Parts: C-alpha cells; structure tokens; sequence
C-alpha cells in the first residue's frame, strides 16, 4: 500500500515541489504557462515520482486530479493552441510545440512515447484535429491524433473546473469539465 | 453550469512504466493566449 | 493552503520518492538502514521539498508522522548507536556517526544546523546524554545535546510504533512510543 | 502495551528552514545493531 496526495490552493513564488520547463512560473499565486506571446510552450511537473503500477504484483493504482485553470485570448477567432494535463516518464522533457501541445510529435502511434495526455484543444490542426473543426476535449495515448473527442465551447477567459479520474479496476480514463455559467 | 465529460478505456500498465511524473503543458504559434492553473490537488493509492 | 500526505506500509526494490544515504536500502519490504556491523550510518530522506512555513503569511505547518521499527541486537549489553527521525534543510547530508547518530557534530548548539531530530538512544556517551545512563526518547535541536528526556527500555526486537505530531498554534512537538506487550 | 510520551515547545520558525527535506537517520560504532524501519505515513497541512 503506497498512497500519496497533495494540493496546491495558491503557488508561492518558489514552489519548491514543481518542476518548471519552458515557460512556466509562479505569479500572483497562479502558475503561468505561457503568456499571450507568439509560439512558445511552458510545462510545469510535480516532482515526486508516482509509482502508477507494480511489477511483482502486477497491481495498477486508481487515481484522480481536479483543477482550475482559464484560457485567456485576445479575442475568440485568434485562439491558440492548448492545455494539456498528462501522465509520463520520469525525465520528460518538452516534445514538439505549437499544435503538438508540447507533449507530442507526430500523429503516428508511438510506443516510445510513453504518454498518456488528456487535451484542451482550442486550434483546428487540420492534419489530426477532428474534420468538424471545434474545440475540443481530448484523450490521446502515444499521439497527438486522440483516440476519443468531445466538443467544447472556450469561454474565454473563464475558470474551468476539472476532475480527471482513473478506475483500475475497469481500465476507465474519465474527465469532465465545469463552467461556472 | 456548463458541464462536458468524455471517457475511454485506457490499459496504463502497458502504455506507460511503473513509476511516472504527473503535470501540465500548454503551447502557442501562430496564433495564442495566456493558459493558467489556479489550483491543483490529486490522490492515488495503489495496492 | 497547500497540505501533503503519504503512507508506504512495503517497501519497493526501487522506492523511487526516496532518498538513500549511507548504508541505507530496501528489502524484503523493510527499509533498512544499518545492518548489525560495526561503524556504519544508514540514512533515508523522503524527496518531495516539505514546505514547512512561509515568509510571506508567517504560517507555520501542523504536522503528524507515524512509522513503526525495530532495532535488533545480538543482546541486550551490546547495543549501540541508535535511530532519529528528523526534519533538516533541504540538501542535508549525513553528519558525525557514532553517538552523534548521523544527524549533529557537537553538544555545542549550533545554529547552522537547522535540524530538529527526535532520537531513540541506545547508548550513553558520558560527554552529553543523561547522567542516570539510561536509554531515552530525546528531543534535540540543533545539538547532540537533547533539549529534554525520558527514558525508555529497549524491547531488543520488537516492534515499536511511533507517532510524532506538532502543533503549529501551541509550538509543541510530541512523541509517543509504544511496545505491543 | 506500554507507552512512554515525551513532549516540548520547538519553534520550528526559527529553527528550519521554510523548506525542508523529513527522514530517518541511523548509526553504530564500537557496539552495534540492525535498526529497521517497517512502515511510514505523513501529513501536514500549512496555511
Ligand atoms: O498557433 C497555431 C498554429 O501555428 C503554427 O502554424 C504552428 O505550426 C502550429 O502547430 C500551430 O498549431
Ligand atoms: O558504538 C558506541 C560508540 O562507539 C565509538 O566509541 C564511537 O566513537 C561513539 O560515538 C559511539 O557512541
Ligand atoms: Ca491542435
Ligand atoms: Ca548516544
Ligand atoms: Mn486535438
Ligand atoms: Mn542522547
């Protein structure tokens, strides 16, 4: 039995648990990941390893996450181009940009990957982005092509509730996604 | 209140290894916007 | 608010969110820091920064820990050195050996240390533990020299189980040990 | 079960750092033994 648990409800000016790449940093007791700028990525991991499952037993561990987080454009048809809370090997370290959200490279499965990244895709990549050209919730498993979508309407510059959950016992992946009004 | 849930069977124990970060990414290019985190708390018990 | 918490009640082959110094290792799902031989250290840090208090609102954190050991002698007229849980700065490392159990190098105070370390001393070294040379829960702070006793009787393999808690309104600290039988 | 409590004011303000690593330390010399450590839990709550 190993559990582990935390919760961040204002981020200090050096959060000492995170680890930041790219972009990201604390201000305002809120954590930034990339600014209104042109063509830039931030990341931001907690760092303690989470043991997710156990060779010699073979057990996986259930799990669940919730924030809050808001996405703020100038306007509504200049909106780029994602958020992504994901789940990944101990060293990652920040994959390709823009479209690709900073976890991924290309939209061919990859198995070396080894990420598992839920998405906020607020940009139409013609090339992988679901044809009916919305916005989108995403699950993505080893490629920026999500195996599975949900259409959502940005309300930009709202705060978004989250909750991701993880069944072990049933394999299920489940997000939902709140706005106040 | 405006609520989305979507949902999938993912098999983690073949996707990704037994010990693994946890965290948050965003990106711009062409086009942008300013992506922010408020607040953030999680729990996993495993065995 | 930010809070904090963890339970391990096995230990891994490769505990990954723990920090090994000295002699310490894991198995058979014990965590093991010295193994009965003459003049080693065993020391075990739990990686994640806990923030403890802050400079910008003056808080300061409750806390509890709880954990379970044992120490095992060949007897009980042969036992030495001891076993302190602490709390220090962030790249600690291990100290002087012997009656100074890893953690301190004097009975002077020493303010560089920023140590607090709650012990279980199995050995009287004249030079600063109790004059009654008995075997003590002490508190100490930043000296090999405890702030304050009691004395304890080994119960040589048994399992003990602990529980320290601070009160971040009262600004005490307390110990409880207790044996099965 | 016999119990022993020992307890004190620290001011931990002033003694530590605002962050800080916890932990088990353990030694022998002349004399020895094995010292163990079975199980672990932890909470603390600031603010
Ligand atoms: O900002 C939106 C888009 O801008 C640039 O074309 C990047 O190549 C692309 O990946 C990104 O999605
Ligand atoms: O093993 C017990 C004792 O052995 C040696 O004399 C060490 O110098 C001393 O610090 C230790 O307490
Ligand atoms: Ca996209
Ligand atoms: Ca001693
Ligand atoms: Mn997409
Ligand atoms: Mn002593």
């Amino acid at each position: 039995t190993e559990t582990t648990s935390f919760s961040i409800t204002k981020f200090s000016p050096d959060q000492q648990n995170l680890i930041f790449q790219g972009d990201g940093y604390t201000t305002k007791g809120k954590l930034t990941l990339t600014k209104a700028v042109k063509s830039t990525v931030g990341r931001a991991l907690y760092s303690t390893p989470i043991h997710i499952w156990d060779r010699d037993t073979g057990n996986v561990a259930n799990f669940v996450t919730s924030f809050t987080f808001v996405i703020d454009a100038p306007s509504s048809y200049n909106v780029a181009d994602g958020f992504t809370f994901f789940i990944a090997p101990v060293d990652t370290k920040p994959q390709t940009g823009g479209g690709y959200l900073g976890v991924f490279n290309s939209k061919e499965y990859d198995k070396t990957s080894q990420t598992v990244a839920v998405e906020f895709d607020t940009f139409y990549n013609a090339a992988w982005d679901p044809s009916n050209k919305e916005r989108h919730i995403g699950i993505d498993v080893n490629s920026i092509k999500s195996v599975n979508t949900k259409s959502w309407n940005l309300q930009n510059g709202e705060r978004a509730n989250v909750v991701i959950a993880f069944n072990a016992a049933t394999n299920v992946l489940t997000v939902t996604l709140t706005y106040p009004n | 209140v405006t609520s989305y849930t979507l949902n999938e069977v993912v098999p983690l124990k073949d996707v990704v290894p037994e010990w693994v970060r946890i965290g948050f990414s965003a990106t711009t290019g062409a086009e942008f916007a300013a992506q922010e985190v408020h607040s953030w708390s999680f729990n996993s018990q495993l065995g």
